[PDB]
């Protein structure tokens, strides 16, 4: 076919416009060329194809050694034609033909669909194990609501599902995998491994992973559940006037802590910005950086916003006061100083907005539409959700007016800090007072009388569903669908981890993170010393594991060479806070001992290797003769279960050999084997051409070019020459490292930044 | 993989007197046996097979130095005496997951009496009335049992 | 390109990038392309500088990461790039004075402890040297230079400065930004460190810039002018202004709008003085007379079929004598009775094939030769009697009464059933258990309604004409007008409604008409009332007895003419049985929302707790009258086949205009006191429909009548 | 047969891993059936 590629390539040259087309229309211009097509697209295909199906042979046929199995016309029916065509230059056939197809002829392999299509095969085992309820026929309430129509195995932005697509199933013209192929390294090797086998035509495979990565999301119509699973089935679920009860066949919450963990670490220092970001793209949650669930959702808390802009990912231009999203509708306000005295007799200047202004507010699952003038709350309406979610919208948005009534409302004090020990802004102060002390504005506001009318019916503020509501307060028997034109607008970021919009107006504030901490229902692994030492022993225990387990072959390495260096890493002086200090110099002498036998007599064994490596940090203190002290159970912080067996294993490490597994912790982690083998294996996914750097241009020195296989047969720091993406000729160097760019840009920053303090 | 190929992994082929423990672990054996290990061994400590689906204790070089011994997760259910005619020099004795029917398969362990440990986990023996007891008084040697003798110490 | 910037960078880089640009006083935003160009200078700086330390001795050397000796791990590389103007200054003179070295005259980019040397990195589109001479020559040998181009090459002042990897790094990530760049297609937009102070240039020309000129609004005389006067003018109150001078007699016209406003539509319908409306229909509806055979269930081709039909009916077939009771203004009888002869020689005819034997007297027959004859367009200037047709009008006819007839008969139940609908799978949800039995429900009453016959005969002669259309485009055909009847017993009775010979039909277009005559069994005899048949020339061929009472059997001849467009919503008139369901669908989940339960039993037949459910369906000497559940659906299903049957333009019309009463109705019934602009223009909108179409002439009489009873009703 | 069970962890009490599993079962009782639980401490009388 290649011969009959070049004889087509010259045949079609040797007309002169392909000629001057080709040498004029560079790689990238190709899309252009494809584009100029006819366009004479049908004006009715249903009448089409109703005359189609009754002709002779409308189906088109492509050339090949296929209809052979066929004759030209079966038990008296004709199949298939030998005249030629114009319009694809194959044959023509028949229905006919199909039919006999899917009767008799050649049996195919049966393998690539358990695998291939697997959305479409979880959808019906989603369906088939699915367990129905009762039919609610009363009035269902549904909101309007962006919802993800389909599950996705691992949702990624459409550029970098494209090049997950071009790395998993288009091994040539992979140049330069970016920073995109490790953070995926485990689908790429899951998908590659699973497709692999196949003859399906590539494109239907390109289009399926499409499907099964990159997301689709819609306005629907929803009441009661809204992950993917639910929505799949919404169209019986759901109904106007009818409800069922449906049971379809985690990071999340791990996430928001990472994210609010990382806020307060790089809060409290000066240039929160550098620090935070370091720490977000040098966290890793169990597979991959944080920058692999942040990417997923779309918004999220205001830690993960904030991060988000840190990062480089699109947020929701919603603007968050508190727990408030609110979303102008209209007008403009002017932010001018005043002085205003509190309720408490004390007299704050702060910012007022002049004007009026309304704003659709959200919280929770309580939305609504406020309408506020300065110094005073005009309306507000609301839907019945939620007890605490109207509480906490009723408060937050009278503290967002700033209504007067609010300010003469206080009654104890406002010197509260954060979790960080900082003084924060009078409205962050009311917010927290008010939140705390929910009936303080409550009771001094003032009522009104219920809105008298078919519909609308007021609230107490006790939050039942009472008249004699609060005044403006309103409760609406109606679905309020608020949040429209999520332009995502173009948002700046502060140093001080401060969005802000186009102008100087603020958007999100540092503050806005509410100090709440929750357990990481994930193994929260970071990589930088300062992060960790907060948490308890167990934790700091399992990241200096996870630390040594990630660059083991760093360390692997400097073992052999057999000097202290290895030991005096930052890594463990954080361990050092978790080790008795009347004991943990025996630990390091003894444990260096053990160590040096096993270089010394002994061959190479990672489980106790890196069970016994961690203790050596502190300085050892040998017996009186001068021999290292000789223990068998490590005594940790805490007592009891806090303590790591030197034989075999622990509560907090165990090591099992028939089946080569790692626990640490109470989480079990694959160590395949040993060996720099079960480092490539471990390699297995990472992208094709990623051990290669660029350097230089074609150089024919080195004759025609080489694939990937005889690629990897050159040793580190060869040169070869090999093509980049469609065509390019290029020189590539074998890399003898693995290479991290945001490690390297994060220490420049460090140095540069301790250069500026040193000068300072 | 075979015993072979465990025998030579450990030995590194130098002579079989070289070594005092052994690792036949997840090793395949003909018939539920452990072949692979001649008679010619006169020096061992330790010993270790697990998962290798041994179904009696016929074959096993006669010795007078090994102090323990583990077998686990096979369905072994035969008489232990044949242990006292090979190596009547016990001291540790692992059966956690074995499979033995009654009182009666554990009776041969008498004659011997350097036994001071004997293992027996979610033995279909280990279930019944005074089964500890009942175990005590039938092996006096005995200093250990599954841990809980009087107190908790370690091998 | 700033997504690009966001995307590609992190956000520190970009912070440095812009803190550099504010120092120049250079807007990030305004010279994006620069932006990028100094973000990935400072990337470039930094991806030099890691990793690459110094050992006691002085030898460089890799230091591991994560992995700290001490405190100092002496870097072999100090950015000096990115900092503030005067900390750089100050660093570089701290460097020069520390180690004894003449101070650049020029700020730094790197500084190298080893060589320990000031190192200036650049980037360039263009080649390596070109870039590194021009480098030098600005800067001179007092700093060493290394250049990065984008194709891959670059130039250094010493080869030992950096490793293979670091120069393949370097490049791997310029050559990533490029094809990133040539993917979003920034590339070629994107200019350089010596064109970025250019800017994007595209200006008018003559002939542009001149269009631009005259076309500016009134009082102006230059569009920079104009723009001028957009930029600097300030409007503070031009539309109050404008207001305060423009005529008062310009307004809305609001008035409120009573029931005494609203007045019947189309009051010509009710004066006899004129004609009443024709039967326009394609088919026979209410008049249809089915010969029907029984047949075991074995599905035939149409040919056979009414072959064997009229074998059956021996008497019909072989009638020859023909006895005119109607020739109706223009068609000829001996046309059509030998047209129709013919059509049965061939029905009855030992070949298979279905086109008719002549092929020259049909040609007469349809008229397709009475066709003129197209000249140039010379001879048409030139001549004088070659006029325009003045447009023909559609006449302004009264209220029939075959309609109503009709529009009773075919919404009654009958024995026989033709409607089949095919299977679907197991339902295992309740959910799909609840809506089986409404569609259970549903087809029990629709399918014995005559209306669903009707719409299945015209399903099946469209399709079937279609079909021979598609096939034959140039060749008379003969296709029988077949339908396919189960009674309730479970006989597939096959039945015969006619046949129709089709023209010639060779037509690329789809809105080019082909001509059809229909040839109907019918048992009405027109002359009970002629005016619903002033298109039809009818015969008498006969007799028939269905149990014993012996009834005419009479054959209505018309020749009529379709089109492709209509040819398909032929088969896509299935529709009309969603449009009833959907409706009643709702109704009865308003239902359901009442009282929990489920009520498709309750409202069709009724329970022991509700009664059935009764809509108000018709009336009779001015006292209206309740109709079951089913047969409001059936009044529906009817409503909607009629909508179809009688379509045409005079329908939409009548209807998308006519909603606006029905609306403005249903505000003042709930007492909204709907107001009007200009009532008179809506009632004129909606009465230039009413013609001539006789579905259009009973939806307005049936408005009036409804509107009447309103208003009667409406004291309450 | 009606029983869910999983494995959470492995406690250690004289050096020795032991697994340990979780029995999940759902199960129906009414006010009487606590009634007759809470009395099943008769059967220390019974016996005596």
């Amino acid at each position: 076919m290649t011969l009959a590629k070049i004889e087509l390539l010259k045949q079609l040259l040797r007309d002169n416009e392909a000629k001057t087309v080709l040498k004029q229309t560079t790689v990238d211009q190709y899309n252009i060329i494809r584009k100029f097509n006819t366009s004479r697209i049908e004006k009715n295909p249903s009448l089409r194809m109703k005359w189609a199906m009754c002709s002779n042979f409308p189906l088109a046929l492509t050339k090949g050694d296929m209809a052979n199995r066929i004759p030209l016309e079966y038990k008296g029916i004709q199949l298939k034609t030998n005249a030629e065509d114009i319009g694809t230059k194959g044959q023509m056939c028949s229905i006919a033909a199909v039919t006999w197809w899917n009767t008799y002829g050649p049996i195919g392999d049966t393998e690539g669909f358990e695998r291939v299509y697997e959305s479409f095969f979880l959808r019906k085992m989603r369906l088939d194990n699915a367990t129905w309820g009762r039919i609610t026929f009363g009035p269902v309430e549904r909101v309007r609501k962006r919802v993800l129509l389909n599950p996705l195995t691992k949702e990624m932005p459409p550029d970098e599902a494209s090049n997950v697509i071009m790395e998993i199933l288009f091994p040539k013209e992979a140049g330069i995998p970016r920073e995109s192929t490790w953070i995926h390294r485990e689908l790429i090797k899951e998908k590659r491994e699973k497709l692999k086998g196949t003859m399906i035509t590539p494109i239907v495979l390109a289009y399926m992973l499409e499907r099964e990565l990159v997301a689709r999301r819609r306005f629907l119509p929803v009441a009661g559940a809204t992950s993917a699973e639910f929505i799949e089935m919404l169209h019986c679920l759901q109904g106007e006037n009818w409800r069922q009860i449906y049971h379809p066949g985690s990071r999340s919450q791990s996430m928001i802590v990472a994210c609010r963990k990382i806020i307060r670490r790089s809060i409290v220092a000066s240039n929160p910005l550098e620090l935070a970001v370091e720490i977000a793209n040098k966290t890793v949650i169990d597979t991959e950086p944080l920058k692999s669930c942040l990417a997923a959702i779309d918004g999220g808390d205001v830690a993960c916003d904030i991060i988000r802009a840190a990062l480089g990912l699109k947020i929701r231009q919603r603007q968050r006061f508190g727990r408030l999203e609110l979303k102008r509708i209209s007008g403009r306000g002017f932010k001018n100083d005043e002085e205003i005295l509190i309720g408490n007799g004390t007299i704050q200047k702060i910012g007022i907005w002049d004007g009026e202004e309304e704003f659709h507010v959200r919280c929770g699952e309580c939305r609504g539409i406020l309408k506020k003038s300065k110094m005073k709350l005009e309306k507000l309406l609301i839907n019945s959700a939620k007890k605490e979610d109207m509480r906490d919208l009723i408060i937050l948005c009278m503290v967002f007016s700033q209504d007067t009534r609010m300010f003469q409302g206080v009654r104890g004090e406002i010197n509260f800090l954060n979790r960080a020990g900082q003084l924060l802004s009078p409205m962050y102060q009311l917010q927290r007072y008010f939140l705390n002390r929910s009936n303080d504005l409550f009771d001094q506001w003032g009522y009104e009388e219920s809105p008298k009318a078919s519909e609308l019916h007021g609230i107490n503020e006790s939050m039942n569903a009472s008249d004699y509501t609060l005044k403006g307060v309103v409760v609406t028997r109606n679905v309020i669908d608020d949040f429209s034109s999520t332009e995502t607008e173009k948002v700046s970021i502060t140093k001080n981890l401060s969005l802000i919009k186009r102008t100087g107006e603020v958007i999100m504030g540092a503050n806005d993170v509410s100090e709440l901490e929750s357990q990481a229902q994930l193994m929260i692994t970071y990589d930088t010393p300062k992060m960790w030492e907060m948490g308890t022993t167990k934790e700091l225990v399992q990241n200096t594991y996870q630390w040594v387990l990630k660059n083991l072959v760093t360390l692997k390495a400097q073992f052999l060479l057999g000097k202290e260096d290895m030991f005096q890493w930052d890594a463990f002086e954080a361990f050092e806070s978790i080790i008795p200090q009347k004991m943990a110099g025996q630990y390091s002498g003894f444990a260096r001992a053990v160590l040096k036998q096993m270089r010394d007599q002994e061959v190479m064994k990672t489980d106790q290797f890196i069970k016994l490596l961690p203790f050596c940090f502190s300085p050892p203190k040998l017996r009186s003769n001068g021999e290292p002290y000789q223990f068998l159970k490590l005594v940790l912080k805490g007592g009891g279960e806090n303590f790591i067996e030197v034989r075999k294993g622990s509560p907090l490490f165990s090591y099992n050999p028939q089946t080569e597994v790692l626990t640490i912790c109470g989480r079990m982690m694959s160590l395949k084997g040993k060996i720099e083998d079960e480092e490539r294996n471990r390699s297995m996914g990472n992208a094709v051409l990623a051990g290669f750097l660029v350097s230089g241009k074609y150089d024919p020195d080195l004759g025609d070019f080489k694939t990937i296989e005889e690629l990897e047969k050159l040793k580190p720091g060869e040169k070869a020459n090999i093509l980049l993406y469609q065509g390019k000729p290029v020189k590539v160097v074998k890399r003898k490292r693995y290479s991290a760019l945001s490690n390297d840009i994060s220490q420049g920053i460090k140095r540069q930044r301790m250069t500026v303090e040193s000068m300072g | 993989m075979e015993m072979g190929r465990r025998i030579h992994l450990e030995l590194r082929n130098r002579t079989p007197s070289d070594v005092k423990e052994l690792v036949l672990d997840n090793s395949r054996s003909n018939e539920g046996k452990l072949e692979g290990l001649t008679d010619e061994f006169e020096e061992l400590e330790f010993l270790s097979t697990i998962n290798v689906g041994l179904t009696s204790i016929a074959n096993l070089p006669k010795l007078n130095k090994l102090k323990k011994l583990e077998l686990s997760d096979n369905r072994v259910s035969g008489g232990l005496e044949v242990l006292a005619e090979k190596c009547p020099n016990l001291t540790h004795l692992n059966l956690s997951g074995n499979k033995i029917k009654d009182l009666s398969t554990i009776e041969p362990l008498k004659k011997l009496e350097n036994l001071k440990s004997l293992d027996l986990f979610n033995c279909e023996v280990t279930n019944l009335n005074d089964y500890r007891e009942n175990v005590f008084k039938l092996l006096p040697q005995l200093t250990y049992l599954d841990g809980y003798d009087r107190d908790d110490k370690e091998a | 390109m700033d997504t690009f910037i966001t995307r590609n960078f992190q956000t520190t880089i970009i912070q440095k990038a812009k803190n550099t640009m504010a120092e120049f006083s250079e807007d990030p935003e305004l010279q994006p392309a620069m932006l990028f160009n100094i973000c990935v200078h400072l990337e470039v700086c930094y991806v030099i500088s890691d990793m690459n330390f110094l050992d006691e001795e002085g030898k460089a050397y890799t230091a591991l990461e994560g992995q700290g000796k001490e405190q100092n791990l002496r870097p072999q590389y100090e950015v000096i790039e990115g900092m503030p103007r005067t900390i750089a200054w100050m660093v570089q003179r701290s460097l020069a004075q520390e180690h004894g070295i003449e101070t650049p005259k020029y700020l730094a980019d790197l500084f190298d402890y080893k060589t320990k040397r000031f190192i200036e990195v650049g980037i360039t589109k263009g080649l390596a040297d070109d870039y590194f001479w021009k480098k030098k020559e600005k800067l001179g040998n007092s700093m060493e230079l290394m250049i990065f181009s984008y194709n891959q090459d670059y130039s250094l002042s010493n080869e030992s400065s950096l490793d293979e990897e670091g120069k393949g790094r370097v490049l791997s990530r310029l050559t990533e930004l490029q094809a990133e760049l040539s993917l979003k297609n920034l590339w070629q937009v994107l200019i350089g460190e010596e064109d970025v102070e250019k800017g994007i240039d595209f200006k008018l020309g003559q002939t542009i810039s001149r269009l631009r000129d005259i076309s500016v609004p009134a009082g102006f005389s230059n569009f920079e002018g104009m723009r001028s006067y957009i930029d600097n003018i300030d409007p503070k109150g031009a539309i109050e202004r404008n207001l305060a001078r423009m005529s008062p007699l310009v307004s809305v016209t609001p008035k409120k709008l009573t029931w005494e406003d609203l007045r019947p539509i189309g009051p010509h319908i009710y004066n006899h003085e004129l004609p009443e409306v024709p039967y326009n229909a394609f088919l026979l509806m209410s008049d249809e007379l089915g010969l029907a055979n029984m047949t075991e269930g074995k599905s035939k081709k149409p040919k056979t079929l009414a072959k064997e039909c009229l074998e059956k009916y021996s008497t019909l077939r072989d009638q020859t004598d023909p006895i005119l009771i109607m020739k109706s203004e223009k068609a000829n009888e001996n046309f059509l009775w030998k047209l129709w002869r013919d059509c049965v020689n061939t029905i009855s005819n030992e070949e298979m094939s279905n086109e008719l034997q002549k092929t020259n007297y049909a040609k007469w027959a349809t008229g397709d030769g009475l066709t003129y004859q197209k000249i140039m367009k010379e001879v048409a200037i030139d001549d004088e009697t070659m006029c325009q047709e003045e447009p023909k009008i559609p006449n302004k006819c009264r209220v029939a009464a075959w309609v109503q007839t009709e529009m009773n008969l075919l919404s009654t139940l009958t024995s026989k059933r033709a409607l089949d609908l095919p299977e679907i799978g197991p339902d295992v949800a309740p959910v799909e258990h609840v809506g089986s039995e409404r569609r259970k429900y549903f087809v029990n009453e629709i399918n014995y309604c005559k209306a669903s016959t009707v719409m299945m005969k015209y399903v099946l002669f469209h399709t079937s004409l279609l079909n021979e259309s598609n096939a034959s485009m140039g060749k008379y055909k003969v296709i029988p007008i077949t339908n396919r009847v189960v009674n309730e017993k479970g006989e597939s009775f096959d039945m015969l409604y006619g046949l129709a010979v089709k023209g010639q039909s060779h037509l690329r277009g789809d809105t080019d008409v082909v001509t059809v005559v229909t040839f109907e069994f019918s048992s009405t005899d027109p002359r009970v009332d002629s005016g619903k048949w002033p298109k039809y020339t009818v015969f008498r061929i006969g007799s028939l007895f269905v149990s014993g009472r012996e009834k005419s059997v009479y054959l209505y001849c018309r020749v009529n003419g379709t089109n492709k467009i209509q040819m398909k919503w032929g088969m896509e008139a299935r529709r009309c049985l969603l449009q009833s369901m959907q409706q009643m669908e709702a109704i009865v989940e308003q239902e359901s929302s009442i009282q929990g339960y489920d009520m498709t039993k309750a409202c069709f037949k009724g329970d022991r707790v509700n009664s059935p459910k009764t809509f108000s369906i018709g009336t009779q000497e001015g006292k209206l009258v309740k109709g079951s559940f089913g047969k409001a659906l059936r009044v529906i299903f009817t409503k909607c086949l009629m909508h179809y049957v009688f379509g045409n333009a005079q329908l939409e019309g009548f209807s998308a205009e006519s909603r606006r009463l029905l609306l403005l109705i249903q505000a003042l019934k709930d007492r909204k006191g709907p107001w009007v602009f200009d009532l008179e223009g809506m009632y004129s909108g909606i009465e230039e429909c009413i013609s001539n179409n006789p579905w259009v002439i009973q939806s307005a009489y049936w408005f009036n009548e409804w509107l009447g009873f309103e208003k009667e009703g409406s004291k309450v």
